[PDB]
């Protein structure tokens, strides 16, 4: 029940649970996205599992074999990795929000999984 | 009517096909545009002129004008009673807004929203008597237009039957009927006539004269033509003046041998 | 004639929309349908590669060319060293390749939505089998691969996706203009009758009533003069609504 | 056919004349129909000509009654224009033409 207006999205409110309303302008198509990955060490053939991805594609910082010195030479394994359905959307301010003499603001929205 | 001709051509090309096509840079596609259009315009000379047909009072092209089922024309009536009623309605709007007070409608607008949203799931069929009535009403429309061919403001073609079937189906959906009945066709024809409807002695007498001479071409003087008209003093004088205008202004009738009682033939 | 017989597979039971493919269907076999919009030209692509060793003349390979790689050796075993390499013109093998783009059919799109599209890859004797505008139906494997530029575009580690075609039916292929002996016998038996001219003239467009001049003009124009233009050209002008 | 026959020539000539005469103004069209009436008018039947006479008279009566749902015409005019069994035909009845012998009159209903 805690609605907030689009212009009230300050940098204070990063990370909290929020409700908002808007009008949808664009709906981009669907892509698979990498979530947790498995990498094979090219030197020794050991699989390192569950490398959690950030916004960027990342390799492990260290081989899982304790008697191995590799930190660079890795190859991704596809049939062990996990993929996530992804969608990107743009929204606009509804007309009832607008202040005096003002043009509507727009936001980028990220959607995952079954809501695609 | 204030759009650019480029944008009007774009709308007409979309309305013809109910599709939009794209071929630019590195994308080609075709799309669907199943939307009903409602439009408003002002007459060209500022006020509607009843002495001319609809083609001159509106700056649209005839292909664009062919796309509309219904045209409605709205004029200032210059009548005291209607002016009083309009003034009372405006002041009732102001009075209701001034005290935050609703009117007493029969139904809620939300109930009407539910009804209109529910009724569009129906797909009524055409009954036998409805088909017979559609044929009869199309005949009536084309007959009356042919009787007023030189004076009707808008022609009648096959497309009016398509519009009539659409209006009948919409009325059946309004009453939630599973079939089109006779009454839907009848009221659709009445509404279509009321939307459509928009010297004459000279035309009638000259028509009688020209029809007799044209029919006499299936068999093949001015006083003899006048005598046939009279058998078929004010009427005789009017017939002489009509023949005089048909010769000397319209040139419909030609004096084959000239004189005070000339021989006459149709141009 | 040949080296290998391919097996194409048809009438796979489950159909998907382009709009409805998810991460479940990766490396599965699927069937879709749509309209062709863009098609590339036919180009040769590497299939099996061998290399020369500059250091000792030994021939390295064969290496089966993978989908998205520049395959190369690093060590020649016959000299046990990292000798320089050259492409062997005499033993490299190629096959035909084509790429098309397919869009959802406009008939099947719901209210107010935009159709989606996919890229399809054709190899070998599947090439040159369709044109832009064709309604087609594709059966193939749905796969994915990484692209760093696509990652930088979207801002998240997204993956490129494709369909590798295995069977195609073109729904817009016209019928074969070939006649059986039964058809030729029927044509002869029709041509023997004396009323055949009036049969043809009146049987063109039987729903339209009258206008025998237009019917005879169309009938004599469907046949052609012998040729020096041989074609017979016809123009009609008429009021709107007169079924022209 | 392997060769052009006299019938093929007659068909081509008839198509050419029929297409040419219709393109002119109405008076020139009347004159040329009168001139080439041998080649143009050969294929019609008496029943089709009687339908033409009847429908032309009904059109003239519709114009006349408009200027002065059904049409009635005296039979004597139809007989005189035919001179210048058809009532039993399918063509006559399917065009809603009817006959009354008690008044000797052609009848039609337009609905
Ligand atoms: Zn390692
Ligand atoms: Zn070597």
């Amino acid at each position: 029940d805690a609605k907030t207006k689009v212009r009230e999205l300050s940098a204070d409110k990063v990370g909290g649970l929020v409700r908002i309303a808007g009008q949808i302008v664009r709906t981009h198509p669907v892509h698979p996205e990498l979530s947790r990955a498995c990498f094979v060490c090219e030197d020794c053939g050991v699989t390192t599992r569950d490398v959690q991805q950030q916004f960027r594609y990342t390799q492990p910082t260290k081989c899982a074999n304790p008697q191995c010195m590799n930190r660079t030479r890795f190859s991704l394994d596809v049939n062990s990795s996990t993929f996530v359905d992804f969608q990107k959307i743009r929204i606009q301010e509804t007309q009832a929000e607008l202040p005096r003499g003002s043009i509507p603001r727009t936001v980028d929205v990220i959607v995952r999984g079954e809501m695609v | 009517d204030k759009m650019d001709l480029k944008d009007q051509v774009a709308i007409h090309e979309a309305m013809e096909q109910q599709t939009i096509s794209i071929t630019k840079a590195g994308v080609k596609a075709t799309l669907n545009a199943r939307a009903s259009i409602l439009a408003a315009a002002n007459p060209v000379n500022g006020r509607y002129d009843r002495s001319r047909p609809l083609k001159y009072n509106v700056q649209m092209s005839a292909p664009i004008m062919s796309r509309f089922d219904l045209f409605f024309v709205l004029v200032d009536e210059c009548n005291e009673v209607t002016d009083y009623a309009i003034a009372r309605r405006i002041l009732d709007n102001h009075r209701a807004i001034s005290e935050h007070t609703e009117r007493d409608s029969v139904y809620k607008i939300d109930d009407i929203k539910k009804y209109i949203a529910f009724a569009r799931c129906f797909k009524p069929k055409i009954s036998d008597k409805a088909a017979e009535t559609l044929v009869r009403e199309y005949k009536k429309l084309r007959m009356s237009d042919s009787n007023n061919a030189a004076t009707s403001s808008w022609r009648i073609t096959v497309r009016q039957l398509e519009s009539l079937v659409r209006l009948s189906e919409a009325l059946a959906r309004l009453h939630c009927g599973k079939e089109v009945l006779v009454e839907h066709v009848e009221k659709a024809a009445e509404l279509l006539n009321k939307s459509i409807v928009r010297f004459k002695e000279y035309k009638q007498l000259s028509d009688v004269l020209v029809l007799h001479m044209r029919s006499d071409e299936d068999n093949q003087k001015q006083s003899a033509l006048v005598e046939w008209y009279l058998s078929t003093n004010v009427q005789k004088t009017i017939c002489e003046r009509v023949i005089h205008r048909l010769i000397h202004q319209d040139h419909v009738l030609l004096e084959v041998e000239q004189g005070e009682d000339p021989t006459l033939c149709v141009h | 004639v040949c080296n290998e017989i391919k097996v194409r597979i048809s009438q796979l039971p489950v159909e998907e929309d382009i709009r409805m493919l998810r991460q479940v269907h990766l490396n599965m076999l699927i069937r879709t349908a749509g309209v062709v919009t863009i098609a590339s030209g036919i180009l040769p692509q590497l299939a099996v590669v061998k290399y020369d060793c500059v250091a000792c003349g030994y021939l390295l390979g064969p290496f089966v060319q993978q989908n998205d790689e520049e395959v190369r050796p690093t060590i020649c075993p016959s000299c046990q060293g990292k000798g320089p390499f050259e492409l062997n013109v005499e033993n490299t093998v190629y096959h035909n390749y084509q790429r098309i783009t397919m869009q959802e059919s406009p008939n099947k799109v719901a209210a107010g939505r935009l159709p989606r599209s996919k890229d399809v890859i054709l190899l070998g004797d599947l090439c040159d089998s369709c044109k832009p505008g064709d309604e087609i139906e594709v059966t193939g494997v749905y796969t994915n691969n990484f692209d760093g530029s696509l990652n930088y575009k979207q801002g998240f580690p997204v993956f490129n996706t494709l369909i590798h075609a295995n069977h195609i039916t073109n729904k817009d292929k016209m019928a074969s203009d070939q006649l059986t002996d039964e058809d030729i016998k029927a044509i002869r038996e029709l041509s023997q009758d004396p009323n055949i001219s009036q049969r043809v003239f009146s049987s063109i467009a039987p729903s339209i009533y009258g206008h025998d001049d237009v019917k005879r003009a169309i009938a004599l124009a469907l046949f052609r003069g012998e040729a020096l233009r041989g074609d017979i050209n016809v123009l009609l002008c008429g009021d709107p609504g007169t079924a022209k | 056919r392997s060769y052009v026959n006299d019938e093929d020539c007659a068909a081509a000539i008839r198509v050419m004349l029929e297409s040419f005469v219709n393109t002119q103004k109405a008076s020139i069209m009347r004159m040329m129909k009168k001139t080439f009436s041998r080649h143009l008018t050969e294929n019609r039947s008496a029943n089709e000509l009687l339908l033409f006479i009847l429908k032309q008279l009904i059109r003239q009566q519709m114009h006349y009654a408009t200027a002065r749902q059904s049409v009635t015409i005296p039979e004597s005019e139809f007989i005189e224009k035919a001179q210048q069994p058809f009532y039993t035909s399918e063509i006559f009845a399917s065009n809603n033409f009817l006959y009354d012998p008690s008044k000797k009159t052609i009848v039609q209903e337009i609905f």
